[PDB]
RNA sequence: AGAGUGUAGCUUAAAAGCACCCAACUUACACUUAGGAGAUUCAAUUGACGCUCUGA
């Protein structure tokens, strides 16, 4: 049932690319964060 | 009026990792996904790229593959942790990492004079008492380990009657939050069971109307 | 007429309670009606703070549809200010250098006013759930300011 | 004070000359209409799944309640009300890796 | 084993009216627009395939 708020949309008019990056936090988990510069890997301390 | 004072303690345990995608979903997302590219304008990277080369030609003729070289890079050097937990295993069904997709609930299997079944593991009550605390007691003495129930709420779930002097069957449930099991070689049979094992397990009716109010998903 | 028996056929402002309050500053909440066999909460707070943004509005877009389907009074859901975040970056072989990132964080917040025993656990068991993958409950108090 | 944060920056207005054309065809206007169609039906169906799920929850609630009122006139004064255990009340959201 | 039953979630309706979801506007709810899936369980007022209750 995690997919019913999965297929989403921006609703805004005027809005710049949001690329599938992922980032782990400090146990080890990927997620799938729509956000520009289509980097792959955050490390996030 | 004699009434035998029984009771009941389902487990809840939330899912770790998300259901398999199928197909259609796929396609809607990649449809969305071209919506919003159709959708999105001046992006940084779309710049940095245009114009960059823009900029390369013109000094040419008188920064961005390379960073997405190394970015392709660093992603195939990092290893994500691997999905596959439900299907390398295949044996230990009473394992806190046995299933991570669904919703799992703890039985234990007690084997008494007169009846021979697998009940849920009930909880007796005091009149002395409350019974939302004789319910967290007998959860705890039941599982010794050191786990957090907290539960959802003092309202029941399901009841029951059975007599032979008459008795009733409450049912609490309580969400789990972190699995510090202790010793998890011990003779009970306590096994993590999701949905489809439940209903196979269980046979009369007394269990069959559990699978009404959990969360099937 | 009044002595006609077709009196107070035209009355209306009497199956209306709308009196057009000041609702922008009343800091009047509901308190949790307590008597044992018959509960009811107040006001809660429902937080779904995550990355991203659409994720964010998507849940609340859907938690405030089903509690519309559900019957159930709503007062008023706003969204706060977002907070910037920058994440350090060491080098590998200098571990004197330090870079900087950028990533997004929202957060939403929505509000039911009856919130019985029952009603309110089966409510907060269907939203745990379907819980979608990124976003984090944690409900609060109604006396959050901004 | 609420800080509103829907108004877009000043850089949305600048630059707008990049890709204003959309071409597409009837094929991809027809397979889109049909993929639209089938979610919509999934939704339903999903929906309808989640009213039943949750009519059922709620009857088997309300057996409960009241096979308890009907055995003990005395425990539903204290099963009725919530004592107060879930005002900081948490649940984040699931992973994908696991650790 | 006995009883109550019988048009999708509803009908002192006989194949309709209420309901549901998706796409557009909205911080959000909501109106509206553009669309979709839905039923008289069987053989001629009768008997039996589905649910509930009373039991063992």
């Amino acid at each position: 049932d995690s997919s019913r708020a999965s297929l989403t949309r921006v609703h805004r008019q005027a809005y710049a690319r949001l690329y599938p990056v992922l980032l782990v936090k400090q146990d080890g988990s990927t997620i799938h964060i729509r956000y520009r510069e289509p980097r792959r890997m955050l490390a996030m301390p | 009026s004699p009434w035998r004072l029984l009771g009941a303690l389902c487990l809840q345990r939330p899912p770790v990792v998300s259901k398999p995608l199928t197909p259609l979903q796929e396609e809607m997302a990649s449809l969305l996904q071209q919506i919003e590219i159709e959708r999105s304008l001046y992006s940084d990277h779309e710049l940095r790229a245009l114009d960059e080369n823009q900029r390369l030609a013109k000094k040419k003729a008188d920064l961005a593959q390379d960073l997405e070289d190394m970015w392709e890079q660093k992603f195939l050097q990092f290893k994500l942790g691997a999905r596959i937990t439900e299907a390398d295993e295949k044996n230990d069904r009473t394992s806190l990492n046995r299933k991570l997709d669904r919703n799992l609930v703890l039985l234990v299997r007690e084997k008494f004079g007169d009846q021979d079944v697998w009940i849920l593991p009930q909880a007796e009550w005091q009149p002395g008492e409350t019974l939302r605390g004789t319910a967290e007691r007998t959860l705890a003495t039941l599982s010794e380990n050191n786990m957090e129930a907290k539960f959802l709420g003092n309202a029941p779930c399901g009841h029951y009657t059975f007599k032979f002097l008459g008795a009733k069957v409450f049912f609490f449930k309580a969400l789990l939050l972190t699995g510090d099991f202790s010793q998890a070689g011990n003779k009970g049979h306590h096994v993590w069971v999701t949905k489809d094992e439940l209903g196979d397990y269980l046979k009369p009716k007394y269990l069959a109307q559990v699978r009404r109010f959990v969360s099937d998903l | 007429y009044k002595t006609k028996p077709t009196h107070g056929i035209g009355k209306y402002k009497h199956l209306i309670k709308a009196e057009e309050p000041k609702k922008k500053k009343g800091k009047v909440e509901v308190r949790a009606i307590n008597l044992g066999t018959d509960y009811e909460y107040g006001v809660l707070n429902i937080h779904l703070t995550a990355y991203d943004m659409t994720l964010a509005e998507s849940y609340a877009q859907y938690v405030h549809n089903l509690c519309n389907s559900l019957s159930i009074k709503v007062e008023e859901s706003y969204a706060m200010p977002t907070k910037t975040i920058e994440v350090l970056q060491l080098q590998d072989q200098g571990s004197k250098m330090l870079l900087d990132s950028v990533l997004t964080t929202h957060e939403r917040v929505v509000q039911i006013s009856g919130l019985s025993a029952t009603f309110a656990e089966i409510f907060l068991e269907i939203i745990q759930s379907s819980l979608p993958e990124g976003v984090r409950l944690s409900v609060k108090e109604h006396t959050e300011e901004d | 004070i609420p800080i509103e944060d829907f108004i877009t920056p000043l850089k949305f207005l600048d630059k707008a000359r990049e890709r204003p054309q959309v071409e597409l065809t009837f094929e991809e206007t027809e397979r889109r209409a049909l993929l639209l169609k089938k979610w919509s039906l999934y939704k339903q169906q999903e929906r309808k799944m989640e009213r039943d799920t949750i009519r059922a929850m709620l009857e088997a609630q309300q057996e409960a309640l009241e096979e308890l009122q009907l055995e003990s006139p005395k425990l539903h004064a204290e099963a009725i009300k919530r004592d107060p255990n879930l005002f900081p009340f948490e649940k984040e959201g699931p992973h994908y890796t696991p650790p």
